[PDB]
């Protein structure tokens, strides 16, 4: 009931982002959100005196139907300072689901003078009457303060049901809590349900995306292997694709040898061509086959570094990615050829393989990479908002030469 | 005496650390200060400034202009000094609305609203910083100080909070009365309706009722302006709109200031008039900076010119919005980087007109341009009507489907039809995606001296062909290409190529069908030629043989 003081950093002024263009639908439900909202006192109608902004939208969660308001913080995240004033096991753990606990928020009024820079503008079609201007009163989704704020309050609501379960994982980023098990999903789905009771028992004393449960579990490699093919006859072009690979690979790991094979590329031969292995050269494959199954050299994650998400289209609906701090250290890479309701936008894919990789990434290391996205950036900017079902939003930037690289993934 | 309802401040600031003007007031002339007491005489009078004591430090200096053609004179207070130290504000009118995006009305009425201005108060902390000092006839006796109890012109804050108030006070009016739209621009209401005009202006007359509620004076019945309507470059009917006349001048030769005054007639009439091209006159503004210099026109920017000159020979008008039905969005590719579109809902009927032209760089395709312009396309209908178009695009579907699903990006364009007008975009060769069983391969390399810029580019076959030619005035990157060219050239229709060049592998792998570079340009000629290449890449300095025996003679 009494608020957190919040400054900016110091020589900063607040955001003033423009708002982006909405699609008519959007702003229709934006209009029926925010007049709820105020009417429930969680937000107000401001004057020209805040020069403030920050751009909204509207989203839907995964598996619903119903419009969720989603505020792009990312500039007033950068400009709002650090709270000083990550659970290892639940990577480990067999399975999370993911809570939108954000309505929680909600509660908790919000500093008076911080309140002017939580500044939005509900846009009109074609610019026929002025933007509807708010400012939120409480702690806003998507605002890193917010959970910073409601840290205090979460933790006496999770009180019971820890002391009670010693063995689940609980992690809570932005508007999510993350609830880690190895207990069986009819366990997993009840407690889960159990813990559901505990913000609805704290919730009268409705939330409208609290019931939802997201379901995931990790993968056997952390870092894929790299894999050398096994063939019986090779061609010239199978021996120069190996030699490319292997030159490739030796970036990664140092031991990686290729004279032997490239010697069998000595001479000026069609590329259909099937050349014998010499022993010379079918030791070298082996040595390097066995230099491969070792982890990388020298590989360690760094909380004071950001992290960096490559991605691939690989085609027929695949794709691949790596997460490293430095190039050539990879902290973790995977690869993707689920996507659903995709099959013929490209876009929509990578925009889910931007979701999946993100909450992987905040499982793992407690916050998000920046993106390397093979995409121009007005194609991407047109679209991205249209399959985004997330309610926080990381950093990316544009690719715009073809990585010779992808094939390596391939 | 009725009660009238009173306008709420708006509180300001002045910018942080920031404090108020103190500037030197001007030596004015005897007749000049006669002038302006008069004038604040009956200003203070009505309500609009205060005489202020000795305490106030702040100043800002007032003028005195002689109205053109008359006797009697007119008050300038300039706040440039005021405006500099003034808060930022949430400036709106940034936005007006395009008018393809309107709805047709039966009826539209403006009612003048600049005599609220007036009667919106300023913020009482802030009306010191806006104080100014009337000299005295031979300056001795103190100035008569005055300060502002209302929003002044010229101001900063003055635009926001006169629309922030005014928006304020209309929306029971426009909530209530949902049959009529209004639209505030300036010191404009815009009154739209498809009601009888006997309702209509019935319901002008409830605003200008409603209106005073709040004692804000209106303009009667004879309400000083009627469609059409001029407003901001636009010529604006009930039941259509276009831009103002466009006059291209003749003239004898043209200098620098001319062609970018034609480009941006030419640009403001692309809204409306379809197929106007700004290329060949948009080349002529390259680089330079002095506006003097006259610049010849092309053979190319005169017939550009007069294909201009033909379109705008006859008035074009657009059409308004109907929710009702869908937008449609046709393009057309017009060469040199240039694409021309069209949004309608009927035939023949256009909303608007408009251009998109290619982004600079070295290498570009077709598709990828149509796929760009597609995107401003789509952005700019969100914007105006809340939605994307249904396109009309000169590519066949088999053409679209090739391209997204073997290009190396992700891309996306929304629901579209093809539509048989050419020129059609095309997809001009397709690498293989194995090597060619029976075609000959080249090892191809190329280098050069850093210090001589002489070089050597060439290749070597399975069949034993080879060719190394010497080459004057270039660099490892041009010799690369150069020896990709050499065996494009040298070999039958179906081709396999070895290269170990990263740099022309990242060229060709993003599918150029034109280049800033010639050789990239000979390079393409011939790919389109064959029937099948396909390219490998090696790494360079390996013992690869062919490609370590190809390097061997061009590093000579
Ligand atoms: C007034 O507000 C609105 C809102 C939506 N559609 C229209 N239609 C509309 C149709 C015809 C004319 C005319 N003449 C017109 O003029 C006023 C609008 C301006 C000045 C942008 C407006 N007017």
């Amino acid at each position: 009931i009494e608020t957190v003081p919040v400054k900016l950093k110091p020589g900063m002024d607040g955001p003033k982002v423009k708002q982006w263009p909405l699609t008519e639908e959007k702003i229709k439900a934006l209009v029926e959100i925010c007049t709820e909202m105020e009417k429930e006192g969680k937000i107000s109608k401001i004057g020209p005196e805040n020069p403030y902004n920050t751009p909204v939208f509207a989203i839907k969660k995964k598996d619903s139907t119903k419009w969720r308001k989603l505020v792009d913080f990312r500039e007033l995240n950068k400009r709002t300072q650090d709270f000083w004033e990550h659970p290892a096991g639940l990577k480990k753990k067999k399975s999370v689901t993911v809570l939108d606990v954000g309505d929680a928020y909600f509660s908790v009024p919000l500093d008076e003078d911080f309140r002017k820079y939580t500044a939005f503008t509900i846009p009109s079609i074609n610019n026929e009457t002025p933007g509807i201007r708010y400012q939120y009163n409480v702690l806003p989704q998507g605002w890193k303060g917010s959970p910073a704020i409601f840290q205090s309050s979460m933790t006496k609501i999770l009180e019971p049901f820890k002391k009670q379960n010693p063995d689940i994982v609980i992690y809570q980023y932005m508007d999510d809590l993350y609830v880690g098990s190895d207990l069986e999903i009819g366990q997993h789905r009840t407690k889960i349900e159990e813990l559901r009771q505990h913000l609805l028992r704290w919730g009268l004393t409705e939330p409208p995306f609290l019931w939802m449960g997201y379901e995931l579990h990790p993968d056997k490699w952390t870092v894929q292997p790299i894999v050398l093919p096994e063939k019986d006859s090779w061609t010239v072009n199978d021996i120069q694709k190996l030699v490319g690979k292997l030159n490739w690979a030796s970036q990664i790991y140092p031991g990686i040898k290729v004279r032997q094979l490239s010697k069998l590329l000595r001479g000026t031969k069609a590329l259909t061509e099937v050349i014998p292995l010499t022993e010379e050269a079918e030791l070298e494959l082996a040595e390097n086959r066995e230099i491969l199954k070792e982890p990388v050299h020298g590989v360690y994650y760094d909380p004071s570094k950001d992290l960096i998400a490559e991605i691939q289209k690989q085609g027929q609906g695949q794709w691949t990615y790596q997460i490293y701090q430095e190039p050539f250290k990879n902290l973790k890479t995977g690869k993707y050829a689920r996507m659903r309701g995709a099959h013929t936008n490209d876009v929509k894919q990578l925009t889910e393989a931007v979701q999946k990789i993100t909450t992987e990434s905040i499982v793992i290391w407690g916050k998000t990479p920046k993106f390397k996205l093979p995409i121009q950036k007005e194609t991407w900017e047109t679209w991205w908002t249209e399959y985004w079902q997330a309610t926080w939003i990381p950093e990316w930037e544009f690719v715009n030469t073809p990585p010779l690289v992808k094939l390596w993934y391939q | 005496m009725v009660p009238i309802s009173p306008i709420e401040t708006v509180p300001v600031k002045l910018k942080p650390g920031m404090d108020g003007p103190k500037v030197k007031q001007w030596p004015l002339t005897e007749e000049k200060i006669k002038a302006l007491v008069e004038i604040c005489t009956e200003m203070e009078k009505e309500g609009k400034i205060s005489k202020i004591g000795p305490e106030n430090p702040y100043n800002t200096p007032v003028f005195a202009i002689k109205k053109k053609d008359s006797t009697k004179w007119r008050k300038l207070v300039d706040f440039r000094e005021l405006n500099k130290r003034t808060q930022d504000f949430w400036e709106v009118q940034l936005g007006i609305p395009h008018p393809a995006g309107l709805k047709k009305k039966k009826s539209v009425t403006v009612l003048d609203v600049g005599d609220a201005y007036f009667s919106v108060p300023l913020d009482e902390d802030f009306r010191k910083y806006t104080a100014f000092t009337i000299p005295s006839i031979n300056n001795e006796t103190p100035g008569i100080r005055y300060q502002y109890n209302v929003l002044p012109q010229g101001w900063k804050g003055s635009p926001a909070i006169f629309q922030s108030s005014m928006t304020k006070i209309l929306e029971p009016f426009a909530a209530q009365n949902p049959d009529i739209v209004i639209y505030q621009y300036m010191d404009d209401l815009y009154v739209g309706s498809d009601l009888e005009i006997g309702q209509h202006r019935t319901k002008i007359e409830e605003l200008r009722q409603h209106l005073l509620r709040w004692g804000l004076t209106t303009p009667d019945k004879k309400h000083q302006k009627e469609p059409p309507f001029l407003w901001m470059g636009y010529e604006l009917h009930p039941d259509k709109w276009t831009v103002q006349p466009i006059v291209l001048p003749e003239k004898d030769s043209w200098t620098v200031n001319d062609i970018q005054k034609l480009v941006g007639k030419l640009n403001w009439a692309s809204q409306i008039y379809p197929g106007i091209k700004v290329r060949q006159l948009s080349k002529l503004l390259r680089g330079t900076k002095a506006l003097t210099e006259v610049i010849p026109l092309t053979e190319e920017a005169e017939l550009e010119l007069a294909e201009n000159r033909e379109i705008l020979k006859e008035p074009v008008h657009g059409v308004y919005y109907d929710p009702s039905k869908d937008l449609i969005a046709e393009i057309q590719k017009q060469g040199q980087g240039q694409w021309t579109y069209q949004i309608y809902q009927e035939p023949f009927k256009n909303l608007k007109t408009g251009k998109y032209a290619r982004m600079r760089g070295a290498h570009t395709n077709d598709v990828k341009q149509l796929t760009e312009a597609v995107q401003k396309i789509t952005t700019e209908s969100i914007v105006i009507w809340g939605k994307t178009p249904k396109f009309k695009l000169p590519i066949q579907k088999e053409t679209w489907e090739t391209w997204w699903t073997e290009y190396w990006q992700a891309t996306w364009i929304p629901e579209w039809e093809f539509v048989n007008t050419p020129p059609l975009v095309k997809l001009w060769y397709q690498l293989e995606k194995e090597p060619i069983v029976g075609a000959e391969t080249f090892y191809v390399d190329g280098a050069a001296n850093r210090e001589t810029k002489l070089g050597k580019a060439g290749y070597v076959t399975n069949k034993g062909r080879q060719k190394v030619v010497p080459l004057t005035n270039t660099t490892n990157q041009k010799t690369e290409l150069q020896a990709i060219y050499l065996a494009l050239q040298d070999s039958g229709l179906e081709v396999n190529i070895v290269t170990d060049s990263q740099y022309a592998l990242g060229i060709i792998q993003a599918q150029p069908d034109k280049s800033e570079s010639e050789l990239v340009n000979q390079i393409i000629e011939q790919l389109i030629k064959k029937e099948k290449v396909y390219l490998a890449w090696v790494p360079a300095h390996k013992g690869i043989g062919g490609n370590e025996q190809v390097d061997k003679l061009v590093s000579a």
